[PDB]
Parts: C-alpha cells; structure tokens; sequence
C-alpha cells in the first residue's frame, strides 16, 4: 500500500525511460533500478526464493514423462514444480501488489544486456 | 519532528540516511512508521525532491520583432494531442527578447512557453492564457481546444498591450492589458509532437 | 497407494543404494583451488578465517564452511617403506593445507565455538584431525605461534567448556532406549593430535598457558572427562553385572564408549608420553589413580562376566 | 460542490449510464497541479463500472457528464474524494483533485 | 562472449548469482526427472506386489546416468576470479565458493536437496498451491497489522484439506518451525493464542511431526513460562515413545515455573502438563514418572480447609490443590518410593473430601484416580460417599445435567455395613434405570456385573430385589 504510493509518485514509465540512457548518472540510476525492483518485483521474488527452493512437484502428465539427459541445457520451460503465481493489481487511485509491464520489460532489460555486452566486450 | 528537522535544514542528506535507518531494523521493519514517513513526505510533496517528465517544447517566431497595431494569421494544419504521456504542447502568444529565452532543456515549473512575465500566451481547452505558466481560465465564447482546424489569430495594438487571441474568427474575450513595452514584441508559436501549422500570410484569411 | 507411495520411492532411492562411490573429486578439486600472489584456495582459507574472526557471541551454522571443511577433510617394510611413501603422500596432502595456514583458522573457529556443540564444530575438528594426523608438529608449532602471538585465552576455554560438557553414555538414556559420544571420541583424538610428535613446549603451554594472563590446564579437565565416563562405566557395571548377559545395542554402543574411552586414555598417553616431567607433576596432583581403580574394578569383574560366552568376547576384546 | 469541466467535446449524446464499464484515459494531479497518476503511464486504459461505488464520489458524478470520445477536466472536491482522511501515502487531506480524463468507450 | 570477459568484481557478484539460478534449475530438473523415473518404476512394482527382485538390474542402467562445456566453465571461471586478484568482499567470495561447491558435488547437493522435494497428486494441486501462497504469506511475515494477517493465515490453513491429506508434506514444509519462530518473536499481543492453538493442532495430526516439535519443546517451555504448554502436551501425550525421551530439564523448568504462584490458573496448567507428561496412552511409564516423582514435593516446600472453603462458595488456587491430586495420582526400587506418595495417605482424609463435594467435576475426576492408583471390602463400605452425586443423578431432567456422562465414567472407576451397601447398590440400580456416552453406559453395565463379582451378600440381593422390580 506504500508501494502504490510510490507508484503515484515516481511512475513506472518514468523509470522505464530511465532504463535507457548512459547519460543518466550512475548512482541515481542505481536507485531507479533498485526501486524498480523494489516497488514491484521484490515481493514476488521474495517469496519466490523460498518457493523455488522447496522443489515440491505434482503428478501432471508432463511430470511423469519429463525425462532429461542428452548423451546438456538448463532453462527449459517444462519443469513446473509448483510455485504460486504472483498476483499484481495495478495502483488504481480510485477508493495490494502493484502491477508492472511484463514481457515489455524483459525485452527492455534484455536489450540493456545486449547493449551491455556489445560494448563491454570491446571495453 | 525529524521530517520537520529536515525541513528546517533544507537539503541535508544525512537526515535521509537517518530516515532510511528509521525505516528498517536489523532486518525486520516497522511498516507503520514508514507509511507515516510517506504520508508525511509523499503527500507533502515539497520537502523531498521530486520528479517527472515532459516532452520537448519548441517555440516558433516570424523573423520580425515589433516596437502601429499589427495582425497575423496562424492556421492549425495538424494536432496530435495525446501521443506520449504528455498532452501535446502548442501554446501561441506574444513575447520579447529578455524575459523569455526558451531553452528546451528544462527551467521553470515543467515547461517552456507561457512561463515568462515578459511573454503572453494562449492554447488548449477553454482557450485562455498562460503568464508565469499560470493557467488563468478565461472561458472562450464557445469553445474547443486546439485541433487541425482553427485559424487562430492574433492582434496587438501599439503602445497598449491589449492582446486578445481569436479562435478562427471568434475572439477570446477580453484578455491582456497594461504591460511594459521593454524591447520589441514578436509573435510566437510553441509546439510539441508531430504537429504542423500554416501561415496564410504570403494568402490572408480573417483580418 | 500410487502417489502416496511415490514419495516412499523417493526416500527409498535416497538411501544407501544411491549413496554413491564418486568421491575422488575432492582432491582434484583441492588442486583446482591451488593451480595459479595468493592462491584461490588460500583465498578460501582467509575467507573462512575472516568468517571466524568476527564476533557473533554464538556462531553461524554456515553450512558452507563445514562443507569445505569436509572437502579439505578429504585427504586420506610393506608395513614400513610402503607406509612411508603413503605417509609422505599424506604429508603432501597435509602440507598442502598447511601452506594455507588453515590450522590457524580452524583453531579460530574452534575458539569461536565457545559453548557450542554444533555440527559444524565437528566438521572443524574433523578438519583438524585431517591436518594434524601423523603427528604433524609443524602444524602444531605454527598453531602454537598463533597461540602465543595472539594469546587468545579463549581457545583453550573453548575446548574446556566443551570438554567440561561434551557427551557421555550415562545410563538412564539406555533405560529409556529399549522399545554424541562419537564426537567426544573424535574430539579428544583431535586433542591427541595436538600433542603428537611430542611437543612438550606445546603440552606445557596447554598445562599453564603462559603467554596469556589467564591460565588453564586442559588436561586436568580431560582427566575429569575420563572420570565421568568412567563413572558411566561403573554404573554400567552395577546394572549389567546382575543380569550377566547383555543385549545387543547396549553392547555395541557401550563398546563404542570403550572406543571413546580408549581414545581418551590414548590421548593421555600422548600427553605424558614424552619426557614431560612437569605434566607428570600435574598428574601427581591429578586424581588419576582412582581413575585407574575404577577401571580396574569394573573390568576385573566384567571381563569375567563376558567370559561366560564366546558371543560376549567380541567386546571383551575391546 | 463538484465543478467538472469539459475539455474536448465528444458525440455529445451517450453519457455513461448504470452498470456500464467506462473505458478512459486520464491523469491525476493535485490542486498544486503535481501529478499523482496517469493512465498513460501504464499506457493501458482504465475501466470502471458506473454505480459500483468503486470510485471516488466525484469521479462517479463527473464522468457521468462525459460523452463518448470526449475529453474532460475534473475538478472534484475532496469531500467527494479521499477527503479529510486523505489518501494514505498519496493525496493530502482536503485536496481538490484535478483530472484530464478522456473517455474512449462505454462498455 | 560475456562471462569470459573480464570485469570488476562487483559485477562478478551479480553474475554468479545469475548463474546460481542456473544450477538451481538443474537441480530442479534433476529432481523432476527423478520423479518421472519414480512414476515409471512403480508400475511393475505393483505387478509383482499383486503377483503374491531380479528385474532391478535394468534400473542400474539408468541409475549411474543420474550423476551429471557448462558446469566446467563455471568452475574454471570461478577459479579465474580467484586467481588474478586477492579479492575481498567476503560476501562475494562466499557466494563464489558456494557456487563452486554447487558445482563439485551436485550429488550430495541433491541429497540435501531431497527432503524438501515431495510428490503430490494432480487432483489436489489447487489447494496445495494456494497453501503455498499462504505459507508464503507467513513467510512474508517472517520479517516483521502484526496481530491479524498472521491469523488470516492461520484460518486459511485450517481450511485446507491438504493439511489432513498430506502430512508428510506439512512436515516437509518446516513451517511449524516458522510459525514457532513467529511465536518466539512475539514473546520477546492477543492474536498469539489462536496461533498457538494452530500450531498445536498442527502438531496433533502425526507422530512424524509430533517428534519434530517434540524436539523443540524445551525451547517452547522457556516460552511457556508466560498457551504454549498446550502445544507441549499435544506434542507429548500421543506418543509414548518420545515421551520416554523427554528431558528432566523440561520438567525442572516446569516446576521452576511453579515458584511465586500462590501469593493459580497458570500453576494448575503446569500441573496439567505434568498430568499429561506421564499417563499417556496406557499405564504411565515407570521411567518418566519416577523422575517426576523425585522432584514433586520440592516446590510446595490444612490444605483440606482450602478445599472445602472453596466447595462452599477465589476459584484458582482450589483447582491447583485439586489438579495436584490427580497429578500425584497418575504417577506411581519403584515399590520404595511409590510408597512415599502415600506419605507425601498424604491425602487420605482428603479422599473423604470427595464425599463432601456434591468447578465440581475436576475435584471427583482428580481424587478418584488418585485413589484407584494407590488403594478391604469394609473400607469400601466406608467409602459408600460417592453415592451423594448418584442422589444428584435425577436432577438433570444447569452446570450439572450434562456432567452426568463424565460421572458415568467416574462411577465405573472404583471397581478396584451391609444394608448401606443395599442402598448405594440401589443408586447403581438407578443408574440401570438410566440404562432402561451410551456405550460408556454399557461400561457401567460392566460396573454392575463387576459389582456382582466384587462381593452381608444378601443386602446386595435386596438392592437386586429393588433391581428385580
């Protein structure tokens, strides 16, 4: 409920624009990012650490035939285990867990990665 | 009392380190006091520095500064009001070279045109004006905003600054009066976004 | 039962049939930490040492550390010359850590253990065993130097309160158990390892702790442990002697207590084994002779009680 | 009390009615004129049933004034909004709200 | 490439963390393939199960495969980090070698990983997942309005049917330890009590959990100095096997709590625990009971006056002296000290107080059991006076009417001159008329046939004359 307040007050999109430029000074950026996590991502993840740690699994049909080995790769989308979905209602200032863009955002950050790598390797 | 201390001391970063220290314990936190920090801060706006964003603003002028009565025409070829988060800028008004030096990179409370005491301006809903970027809401005779239609037009009497904007042949009521004639006056048309405007001058319409 | 059972399959699979052989990896891992001024393994070592130096009053279980202590734990004329080459292969396995100054840190953690009886402490002690075995005096002297340069005080206290407590088979426990002492064994074997190679300077320093303003005689206390364990032995006699035959689990467990106690006696043997005349003075002031009597007693009768059966002598041997 | 004012006139006919899920863009600013919200910030339109009392009372009154395609500036009184309580962490107590609403479609 | 590229350290941290996600996923997928291997294996097992070992060799073919450039470049690059630097930032390094260890023994890492892994039925998944989310709520509360959300969790978890359906999961979750940590944290607030009754009911369901919390109970008792005690007894009573295992120190702390209380209800609760601490499912064990009995007298150091002043009417200290009798009653070389109970007949005439008695049921329920465990047919004729409350039996047709069904047990208990016996036997024939809960009344019929076995006989044949009516 506090975080929503901040969404009122710092604006996700503003930070999304803050993802881009190098011209943005270092630490301040670090704040905008950490806050971007903080305002949103942090809780889902907070729980998720433990949840993913739990390693509990069901007996859905995939799970009984998930298999594994080549005669090796990690980030497969099968797996499942369990782990609850994180809910996020958007901060709608009208009468918990604030929303953020999903795939858009990963695309952004991944774009930042590529931007990080293509010049970071050149150093 | 601590936030109030910060307000007593203006911009001291230390106090803030104090605050974040208040927020959180060894790992746990008192959520309530923090929410009090926010209600005492975030609604209060003014103590902590705060931020947002605009879109780039760009004024346009005819080459000639004025120092008799003059008249000019500004057809609105295009408006794209809501592209990007900002409502599109497109203020129009008179100005002079000392109290208005529009540098796009910020200055003044969130904009560029209409901000100067030396500048005089018009636009948007309810027509009216902006001086000091103050939105005095003098209602139009009827009405409309700025869309790719109106032949907005302006006049200024010599000596007396009896500016009054006109919405496509409909004057926007009584407007400006009594101002310094410190340096030559000139016409202005600020804009934002994907926008076009035509001058029926050299082609007159409404005089 | 279907899925109810499946968990039972998990846990069944977990058991010994999957507690696999592949444990050669550690050593090549240890070399991998020491390929390459300072070495990466050494960086690990100074890491943990840093982990140790900090105050926590109690201590972090830090699974990571016990784990690496386990990793480093992995280091083990036919009866002589082959024993020699193996002995020196072990000396390399021990020296390899010895370069790290590991002992320091281990001793440090152990000093930090204070009144703890944590599992990680076992990992440490076992690590100490991993390094000190074979009577590595050099390790003992560099340790000792760290014991005098730092004059830690609390290390010996750490051993002392532990030793003051540790664990004992007692009696009632069994009585209830019808229907860790091993740690002690291991601990005092560790202590024996402090003294092997007969460094009497170190043994006396354990006797009197001269660098520190404080003074402690550890060995007095281990004697005392021997006392109490002996008294366990004794009550084990005064119970079991009336029943002649002993069951099974009490037998093997009590036997394991005899491994412990034996180890204690051994540790003492190392304590005195050199020409330490002053330690012998300490034992002149020691209550040790009763400590001998009672074993003499309980064994003087119990060995006869175990002589009743040949099934019983696999214990009597002990 | 409430003083909502129209900005861009719409069809001028189909005002929101009972039960309709209004689809609108907007932004929220204070009497100060400082922003505290914007539908454009999320880019996504905001949708609300009318008469559901899910909104501040002034939004319930003023938006009903709006026509389809219309833009409108809302000068809702605090008494019709979060009011004396204020909005915890957001809107200070006794603050008139100022909105730049733009209805897209009644639903 | 990126990882291969040198950068300064502080990135190294994040990067290795990014990698930890990978290794973690590998461990996950591994658990999972293990589970598919399970479900694939169980089939032929059930075949041989209904057929009522040689096949096992085939699984060997897939068993070794389970063990394991990817992990290698990770280890190596870690080494490169550690090589060219003398890095500091212990935290960084800690992660480093954490990862590295995660690389070098994924076998054992798998092993420590297993316990928390657990299969679940596909039908039940929904409720489980929600429970996980609520559990994640409580874990959100791990770090702390205070007084309500937690209770929301509590109620929400009680609502779940999974809590019965998969006890092993609930043990696996370790959540008990969590919530208990919350409790401690509070104890360093009203909501606490329902939460505690939660953890209690949680403990109730199974021995493979009752063990677990049993391990916590001293720690719980340090806390019980301030009702956690309920949780303790719930953790002890059902299983004798660890009831044997209980420390003396639990108990010394329990009696330690019995100190300035007598200047009470907390004291009668301390008694209630130790009442539950021994008697267990069957006969109280000679083990625990002896160690209890050694210390019982030590902390107290005309009590019948306190008893009867109480019967006549505050209501706290009276039920301390009333519970204490049952406490001494349920407990029992042992023939040496078991006689000392009777010295410290310590009650004796207090038995006869039970006759005066007719709040109330605690008093009969304590003293009758005190009497049956330590104590002469004529002396029974002296006892003939529980018959008072048999006179009170018809009054039901109040704090009394419903009380008869537990008095239905208390009448049956003392199976272990003459015309007076015709009379109290005729009270029992009135209980036969009550027969003319209800299976406990059949046990009262057993008390009747036992009254025939027990035993001038002819006056019993007169009570059997009214009974012939």
């Amino acid at each position: 409920r506090v975080a929503h307040a901040l969404c009122s007050h710092v604006d996700q999109a503003q930070l999304l624009h803050a993802l881009e430029d190098a011209h943005l000074p270092g630490p301040l950026r670090a704040g905008y990012y950490d806050l971007l996590i903080s305002i949103h991502l942090e809780s889902a993840c907070r729980s998720r650490r433990s949840m993913l740690s739990e390693y509990i699994v069901p007996l859905t049909p995939e799970t009984r035939a998930i298999t594994l080995f080549p005669p090796g790769l990690p980030g497969v989308g099968v797996t499942t285990s369990l782990r609850p979905p994180h809910h996020f209602s958007p901060p709608c200032f009208v009468a918990l867990s604030p929303a953020i863009p999903l795939e858009a955002l990963r695309d952004k950050a991944l774009r930042m990665l590529g931007e990080a790598v293509r010049d970071g390797g050149q150093h | 009392s601590i936030i109030s201390l910060l307000d007593k001391h203006g911009r001291n970063h230390k106090v803030l380190d104090v605050l974040c220290s208040l927020c959180v314990c060894n790992g746990v936190a008192v959520r309530s006091n923090q929410d009090l920090i926010t209600e005492n801060l975030l609604p209060g706006r003014e103590l902590l520095l705060q931020t947002n964003l605009i879109n780039y603003v760009t004024s346009i002028r005819p080459n000639i500064f004025v120092g008799g009565k003059w008249y000019f025409e500004v057809m609105v070829d295009e408006v794209v009001p809501f592209l990007t988060a900002q409502a599109t800028h497109l203020r129009v008004g008179w100005a002079l070279t000392e109290g208005y030096s529009p540098y796009p990179g910020g200055g003044e409370g969130w904009g560029g045109n209409g901000v100067g005491d030396d500048l005089y301006s018009y636009g948007f809903d309810g027509l009216h004006l902006w001086t000091g970027h103050v939105a005095r809401p003098v209602t139009s005779p009827g009405q409309h905003l700025l869309a790719p239609e109106d032949v907005v037009s302006c006049c200024l009497d010599l000596s007396v600054p009896s500016i009054s904007f006109r919405i496509n042949g409909c004057p926007v009521q009584g407007v400006f009066e009594a101002f310094n004639l410190d340096g030559l006056f000139f016409p202005v048309v600020s804009f934002s976004a994907g926008v076009k405007v035509r001058f029926l001058l050299g082609e007159f319409k409404f005089l | 039962p279907t899925h109810r059972a499946c968990n039972m399959f998990l846990e069944s699979y977990k058991a010994a049939w999957i507690l696999t052989e592949d444990h050669s990896f550690e050593d090549r891992m240890i070399d991998d930490l020491s390929k390459a001024k300072p070495d990466p393994l050494h960086q690990l070592v100074l890491h943990f040492s840093r982990t140790a130096l900090t105050e926590k009053s109690k201590l972090d279980e830090d699974y990571l550390y016990m784990a690496y202590a386990d990793i480093m734990a992995k280091s083990c004329e036919v009866s002589f010359e082959e024993k020699e080459m193996e002995k020196q292969r072990l000396l390399y396995q021990q020296s390899r850590l010895h370069t790290r100054g590991a002992a320091e840190m281990v001793l440090q953690m152990i000093s930090a253990c204070k009144g703890e009886t944590g599992a990680m402490v076992s990992s440490t002690l076992k690590l100490g065993i991993s390094i000190l075995n074979g009577g590595n005096a050099e390790v003992q002297q560099k340790m000792l130097d760290y014991l005098k340069d730092k004059k830690e005080v609390g290390f010996f206290q750490s051993i002392q309160a532990l030793m003051q407590t540790c664990s004992v088979l007692d009696l009632n426990a069994f009585e209830r158990q019808n229907k860790d002492d091993e740690f002690t064994q291991d601990l005092f074997r560790f202590l024996q390892l402090l003294c092997e190679g007969h460094n009497n300077d170190f043994q006396n320093y354990l006797r009197t702790q001269t660098g520190n303003t404080t003074t402690i005689n550890i060995i007095i206390c281990t004697v005392d442990y021997l006392l109490r364990l002996q008294e366990s032995i004794s009550d084990f006699y005064w119970y079991y002697s009336g029943k002649d035959v002993i069951e099974e689990q009490g037998k093997r467990n009590f036997s394991k207590a005899m491994s412990v106690a034996k180890q204690v006696f051994n540790s003492l043997t190392e304590y005195i084994q050199g020409p330490c005349t002053g330690n012998q003075q300490s034992l002149a002031h020691s209550r040790l002779w009763d400590a001998v009597v009672g074993f003499l007693h309980v064994f003087a009768h119990m060995m006869m009680k175990l002589a009743q059966d040949s099934s019983q002598i696999e214990l009597l041997k002990e | 009390g409430v003083q909502v004012e129209t900005i861009s006139p719409g069809d001028g006919r189909t005002f929101p009615k009972r039960g309709q899920t209004c689809v609108v863009h907007y932004t929220g600013m204070l009497e100060d004129g400082k922003k505290f919200d914007s539908s454009r910030d999320r880019n996504k339109p905001f949708k609300f049933m009318l008469g559901k009392q899910e909104v501040i009372r002034g939004w319930e009154e003023g938006v009903a004034q709006m026509s389809v395609g219309q833009r409108a500036k809302l000068t809702i009184s605090p008494d019709y909004a979060y009011g004396a309580t204020g909005h915890p962490g957001i809107i200070p107590p006794h603050a008139t709200l100022v909105f730049d609403v733009e209805l897209l479609k009644l639903e | 490439g990126l990882l291969q590229m040198k950068l300064p350290e502080s990135v190294k941290l994040q990067m290795c963390n990014l990698l930890e996600y990978f290794c973690d996923q590998e461990l996950q997928h591994r658990v999972e393939s293990l589970a598919a291997f399970a479900e694939r294996y169980v089939d032929k097992l059930q075949a041989n199960q209904r057929s009522r070992t040689s096949l096992s060799s085939r699984l060997r073919s897939l068993l070794e495969t389970v063990r394991l450039s990817l992990q290698e470049l990770v280890s190596h690059m870690v080494v490169r980090w550690a090589q060219e630097d003398y890095v500091q930032s212990p935290e960084l390094v800690r992660a480093m070698f954490s990862l590295l260890h995660r690389q070098y023994d994924g076998l054992g890492e798998l092993l420590r990983a297993l316990p928390r892994a657990y299969t679940i039925s596909p039908s039940s998944v929904e409720d489980t997942m929600s429970l996980l989310e609520c559990l994640g709520q409580i874990r959100s509360l791990l770090i702390v309005q205070e007084e309500n959300l937690m209770i929301q969790s509590i109620g929400n978890i009680m609502n779940n049917k999974v809590f019965y359906q998969h006890p092993n999961l609930m043990r696996a979750l370790g959540m008990h330890e969590t919530v208990m940590e919350v409790m401690v944290n509070v104890l360093g607030p009203k909501m606490v009590t329902s939460c505690c009754r939660f953890l209690c009911y949680f403990c109730r369901i199974s021995r493979q959990n009752q063990r677990s919390m049993f391990d916590h109970l001293s720690y719980l008792l340090e806390n019980s100095g301030i009702t956690p005690l309920d949780v303790a007894a719930a953790s002890v009573i059902d299983n004798n096997e660890l009831a044997l295992a209980l420390q003396e120190q639990d108990l010394e702390k329990v009696v330690s709590y019995l100190a300035g209380c007598g200047l009470p209800c907390g004291g009668e609760r301390y008694l209630d625990f130790l009442r539950f601490a021994v008697f267990v499912n069957g006969e109280s064990v000679e083990e625990n009971a002896n160690v209890v009995v050694r210390l019982l007298i030590r902390k107290p150091e005309g009590l019948l006056a306190a008893i009867e002043e109480a019967i006549r009417i505050g209501h706290a200290i009276m039920s301390f002296y009333a519970a204490l009798i049952d406490l001494l009653g349920r407990c029992a070389e042992a023939l040496r000290i078991r006689a000392i109970l009777r010295s410290l007949l310590d009650d004796l005439v207090g038995i006869i107080s039970l006759p005066l008695q007719i709040f109330v049921p605690d008093h009969k329920a304590s003293m009758v059991l005190f009497l049956d465990r330590v104590y002469n047919q004529d002396f029974l004729l002296h006892v003939l006076v529980g018959f008072l409350p048999d006179m009170r039996a018809a009054a039901s047709l109040t704090e009394m009417a419903l009380a008869l069904n537990r008095y239905l047990c208390l009448a049956v208990l003392p199976l272990i001159p003459l015309f007076a016996g015709t009379e109290h036997r005729a009270i029992m024939v009135d209980s036969m008329l009550h027969t003319v809960r209800g299976r406990s009344l059949t046990k009262a019929q057993r008390d009747v046939i036992e009254d025939c076995l027990m035993a001038r006989p002819s006056m019993l044949q007169h009570l059997l004359r009214r009974l012939v009516f």
